[PDB]
């Protein structure tokens, strides 16, 4: 199924996933499309941060749902 | 001492700007939502980041009247010209991008604060009926940055940045 991952920079990333996909696998899929290492990714759905070791079904993510991707980056 | 991407968005929400869209130059590739930039009138941009570096530099895009855009680099004008060409190609056709001519040596590693503070003052200064020249806007920015640092600004800003970094990841 398709889900949408929205960044704080306006970009929308479409991903092909299964409900049984682990959060680590979803992060690895994002790296293959955008090149962001999984250590930099924060995934958010329904105001909750997705924890590693769980699957998308644990958060009741359906087809064409929208996640948010905050990146662990900073500047000075 | 450095402002995260989420910390920057949280700052503008607490300042009454709602949910903003920001930009980035990640691994050399820019991401600029020019629809959001046109609607917001500004956009903080996190540059110098990529797969092997999470700590970069904050700059600020500004929309002026008409088709004019501006780049505020807290490191000075010449640092801003290093981004001018790749950021100009992201703007709508017919646009012109100018680097605000402010002085160097005053960033002190506080670009997140300078963007959220001096960058917005530069936005209001350039978007009025009788604005000062681009030369005067950069000179005002240089003087304000130097005057804040003269009034123990480094100790006050670094302390305030540590507070914001404590209320968030």
């Amino acid at each position: 199924m398709q889900i949408f991952v929205k960044t704080l920079t306006g970009k929308t990333i479409t991903l092909e996933v299964e409900p049984s996909d682990t959060i680590e696998n979803v992060k690895a899929k994002i790296q293959d499309k955008e090149g962001i290492p999984p250590d930099q990714q924060r995934l958010i759905f329904a105001g909750k941060q997705l924890e590693d070791g769980r699957t998308l079904s644990d958060y009741n993510i359906q087809k064409e749902s929208t996640l948010h991707l905050v990146l662990r980056l900073r500047g000075g | 001492v450095e402002l995260t991407q989420e910390g920057m968005h949280a700052i503008f929400a607490r300042m009454g700007y709602g949910d903003i869209t920001s930009g980035s130059i990640y691994n050399g590739v820019p991401t600029i939502d020019t629809g959001a930039l046109n609607r917001q009138g500004f956009m903080p941009v996190l540059t110098g980041v990529g797969p092997h570096r999470d700590s970069g530099h904050w700059i600020m895009l500004i929309k002026g009247p008409g088709n004019q855009y501006y780049l505020f680099d807290p490191l000075g004008k010449t640092s801003g010209e290093g981004y001018q060409n790749i950021l100009a190609a992201q703007l709508p056709m017919g646009s012109t991008l100018s680097v605000i001519p402010n002085g160097s040596g005053l960033n002190m590693g506080l670009a997140g604060y300078w963007v959220a503070s001096a960058g917005l003052r530069a936005h209001q200064a350039l978007n009025q009926h009788n604005p000062p020249t681009l030369l005067n806007v950069g000179q005002t920015i240089t003087n304000e940055m130097r005057n804040e640092l003269d009034h123990d600004g480094y100790r006050k800003i670094t302390g305030w940045l540590r507070a914001v970094a404590d209320e968030f990841p």
